[PDB]
């Protein structure tokens, strides 16, 4: 039948049909969750128990979207314990002044990054997915 | 799974601080305020004669937005050992980290 690279290629096309899935799947949640929700499109300090993430709702694609660390991935804040003060504040220092340079879960971050952030664990995309 | 992408030409001082109580972080000081305060003490400046006198701040965005930005040349005043032992304030800065 097909040659070992006729089917890598369909694994690829499948894997770009599950991502695009997905990424409207989510979407379509996030609309359901901020049907009547005041600042959800704000930057919250979320508590993702080894790290701080300020992330808010993009308000055209209602995806998770958090501020951005450089050029990488979210700017997720170390914990140093369960309960960590100085993360959280500083969290909120990122939302008082670093919260232009943004980075939203799906096809942006696939483009970015080259992960949509739903498919790896852990992950804060898909740790809110499984919320 | 997979790995997360990091930008390490971006600083962030709680990447490698892994004590939490080393850690920075705004308080209320019951009498004046809020202060910076951690294991090492609290966020100090220049006293009445080349000493050291707490920092205070009115609110807990002053403290924050002080203690994160990158100043440094900051002194420390600590009361739990001299100069300048205050067992009280010792005991305080213990009781909240």
């Amino acid at each position: 039948e097909l040659t070992r690279y006729m089917r890598i290629k369909n694994t690829v096309n499948d894997w770009k049909s599950l991502t695009d899935s997905k990424t409207k799947l989510e979407s379509d949640r996030g609309r359901l969750l901020a049907a009547g929700k005041d600042d959800i499109f704000e930057f919250k300090c979320v508590d993702f128990g080894a790290y701080f993430i300020a992330m808010r709702l993009d308000k055209k694609t209602y995806l998770p979207q958090a501020i951005r660390r450089g050029t990488g991935d979210a700017w997720m804040v170390k914990k140093a314990a369960k309960v960590d003060p100085s993360a959280q504040q500083f969290c909120q220092y990122l939302i008082k002044h670093k919260s232009n340079n943004v980075i939203t879960c799906g096809n942006e971050m696939l483009n970015e990054l080259g992960y949509s952030g739903y498919f790896m664990s852990p992950h804060w995309c898909s740790d809110l997915s499984n919320m | 799974g997979g790995t997360p992408a990091l930008d390490r030409r971006v600083q962030d001082v709680n990447d490698t601080i892994s004590d939490v109580k080393q850690k920075w972080r705004c308080v209320v000081y019951p009498g004046n305020g809020f202060v910076s305060a951690s294991i090492f003490g609290f966020q100090a400046e220049v006293g009445p004669n080349n000493t050291r006198s707490i920092r205070k701040f009115n609110t807990m965005r002053q403290c924050i937005d002080f203690t994160f930005s990158d100043v440094i040349n900051i002194d420390i005043y600590n009361p739990c050992i001299a100069p300048n032992i205050n067992n009280t304030e010792c005991q305080f800065l213990k009781s909240v980290l």
